[PDB]
């Protein structure tokens, strides 16, 4: 049951155990909710170490701001009443609004301070290839922090402290791309109703309408909601790809650069000629796509690599800044490192291929002309593919005209701590 | 405006 | 007698480029090559000279002008644009000092915010082009050059207001560019055109056209205004605008574009053939859909235009632009649409789908193009054919509207009337 | 970075 941090895959596998990943993606992922109830006292203990109400004591001493780091709320009348003060958040004030006013506390991106949640979410970003944020929700006994609603992300909920009554409803907007509160009268009857206890994990796709409340008693409820896949649909990837095609058009190709007919925006009906012209561009683009594969610019790739968490580091990020071991020579064999933290793309006298990585990304700003990378001549692309796909490859086998650029290519990647001499 | 602040 | 014909957007543009016919302009010049119109009309020269004067800077500065935002000062040094801007408020004496002593060029932004004639001209052009129309004024002292050779991202109409200026135009290195950039003279070749502009002359060239100018030695400075339009108004922009609408407006029936991409797709070092064929399939399906129905799609371009353009030119106050006059329309009245070129129809991303009508009658002239709450009328999609009737008719009887009930006919016209969009004849 | 400022940011 213990989380295995040997790899992204092993982590996710353990995270959902005893459920197999093959089953998760074939029947649950983006389809329906998944409740994983366990009777593992050790796991329940581990979950409790992820985050607890008292951690805010140390956190607030660091200095935590309302809105930015913490939010105080409470559900009245199907709406969320905010009890936020303007400025720094003091643990005593929060405790007051919590125990006295029965308000729910919501901490934003705890991974910025908690090393375990960082280690977890970072491995998940690698596994999914998408940003992974999280919000901590602390609700006092016999109360409810939020009204029924649904979010725009895929979520993995881990019950840290106490129990909580959950009710899930059929989605009004399947796999929604936007969040929205719903009227208690328009959601119908709960499709799923259950109690989450420490050590339990709950997954449900974006669009899933839900609402939870802490049962009467003394013990409060604490859970962390780990979310991912925001704006990561085929529609998003489609627009991303088309934008790349449209704006990365050669200097000698001007059709897409010509102007639309004058007053077209003033028309009360899509002209038949403009529609025909548009359909023509789309079909052409379609053919251009399946035709000669090539690397295209992608804002989604850039957005991901620029805002994701850097590799987990027990102590100082020494291994992330200064390369180690021996320098790669033309006779040695190398293995790429931090592979899931690297992306290859192109920019909007030869063409160049760009390599970006997140080894030097800031953990403190996670989810809260300034981002450069490594430039390489397009002629090196096939060589980069060799390294990317190989478990261990010899510098000599790189597909480059000269042996100098082979030692140059590897050295360049070694200095950034991306290559290890196997 | 989302109730879950995935990205601030 | 009147230099330009302000009867309509078309008449204004026709007179602006006279004697060149609009048909010839769009068929032979627009987005293809420069058009130089050298004249020798005393009356026109005097009219142009009234559009903006170097002397107007004193009055303009007393109204509170800022460096960067409203005015820039620069000089061309070693093929690069040197900025002589100070911080904060710009004082007339500062402008004159850099102009007289440093031989700096003065660049004033969006003079139509204060100059009434430029407002009247630019508003008419926005109607004619259906695109935002801004302008910048360039004042260069004798014997100097303010900017190095370069190209801009907009279509421009240059009016020579005061003095003369020596111009050189070059073939584009990036035809119909959608970005701007300075260019090294050692890479632009020989000028395709070289000439002298004098008061009353007009010069048009497409975005991407490389150019540079300098005021000849003497005592006369040069003043011109560059009226620009069609920024980000290409087929590529419109194509993305439409696809965005087709992808993020569709109901909850076809979740296929709403489903997530494979995991780690963004970490691949090749454009996976699996996603390639899949994307091609979507594009073809979208193309068929576009030809499959004369749908009405959401358009961010339409909204950007209507919310940032100039309001109709008003001699006095905006009376007939905010306060309905005349007589209230009735079921037996004959109505006529007003300010037609200041209105757009679209849909947003209610049981039945609605159609929204937005207009720029109340837009602010003072913040035009400065890039510093916008309500419109709403009607059920079933009223579309009736709206087309009002749009495509000089005058129409309220009772002839293609609606099932008379209450709808009256209500519709009343709603439009309240926004000063209707004239009861 | 345009020289002519069509629309002020
Ligand atoms: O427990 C609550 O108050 C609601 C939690 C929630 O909405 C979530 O985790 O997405
Ligand atoms: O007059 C100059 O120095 C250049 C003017 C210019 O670049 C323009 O009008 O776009
Ligand atoms: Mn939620
Ligand atoms: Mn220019």
């Amino acid at each position: 049951s213990a989380l295995n941090f040997d790899s992204p895959s092993s982590l996710f596998e353990s995270l959902i155990s005893p459920i197999k990943t093959e089953t998760f993606f074939k029947e649950f992922w983006e389809q329906k909710p998944l409740l994983i109830q366990r009777d593992d006292p050790a796991l329940a203990t581990y979950y409790g170490s992820l985050f607890k109400l008292t951690d805010l004591k140390s956190l607030c001493s660091r200095g935590m701001y309302y809105g930015r780091d913490v939010n105080v709320c409470r559900c009245v009348n199907g709406k969320k009443k905010v009890l936020n003060k303007d400025g720094k958040a003091h643990f005593l004030q929060l405790r007051k609004d919590f125990d006295q006013k029965r308000a729910t506390i919501q901490f934003h991106q705890p991974q910025r301070f908690k090393d375990e949640l960082w280690r977890i979410q970072e491995k998940l970003e690698c596994y999914f290839g998408s940003l992974v944020g999280s919000n901590v929700y602390i609700t006092p006994a016999g109360s409810q922090g939020l009204p029924p609603h649904y979010d725009d992300v895929e979520v993995f909920i881990l019950q840290l402290e106490g129990e909580k009554h959950w009710r899930l409803y059929h989605p009004t907007v399947p796999l929604a791309r936007e969040c929205s509160v719903e009227a208690e009268e328009r959601i119908g009857r709960p499709v799923h109703e259950f109690m989450l206890k420490p050590g339990d994990l709950l997954y449900f796709p974006r669009g899933t309408i839900h609402q939870a409340d802490t049962p009467a008693g003394l013990a409060h409820s604490t859970h962390v909601t780990i979310s991912t896949y925001q704006n990561n649909s085929w529609g998003d990837f489609l627009l991303d790809t088309i934008s790349g095609l449209v704006f990365d058009t050669a200097k000698e190709d001007v059709e897409l650069r010509t102007g639309i007919p004058r007053q077209l925006l003033l028309q009360v009906e899509s002209t038949t000629v403009a529609t025909r012209r548009l359909s023509g561009f789309l079909r052409t683009l379609a053919d251009r796509l399946e035709g000669t594969k090539e690397l295209l610019s992608s804002d989604m790739k850039k957005d991901f690599i620029m805002h994701r968490l850097p590799p987990y580091s027990a102590g100082d990020g020494a291994e992330l800044s200064t390369p180690g071991g021996k320098l790669p020579r033309l006779d040695s064999v190398v293995r790429l490192q931090f592979k899931d933290h690297i992306v290859l793309t192109v920019l909007p006298q030869e063409k160049m291929v760009y390599i970006y990585h997140s080894l030097k990304n800031s953990r403190e700003t996670h989810m809260m002309t300034e981002f450069h990378g490594l430039r390489f001549p397009l002629s090196h692309l096939d060589a980069l593919k060799q390294i990317w796909n190989s478990p261990a490859i010899s510098v000599k086998d790189l597909k480059l005209t000269t042996d100098e650029e082979k030692e140059s290519l590897v050295l360049s990647l070694w200095t950034e701590c991306l290559i290890q001499v196997v | 405006g989302c109730l879950h602040h995935h990205r601030i």
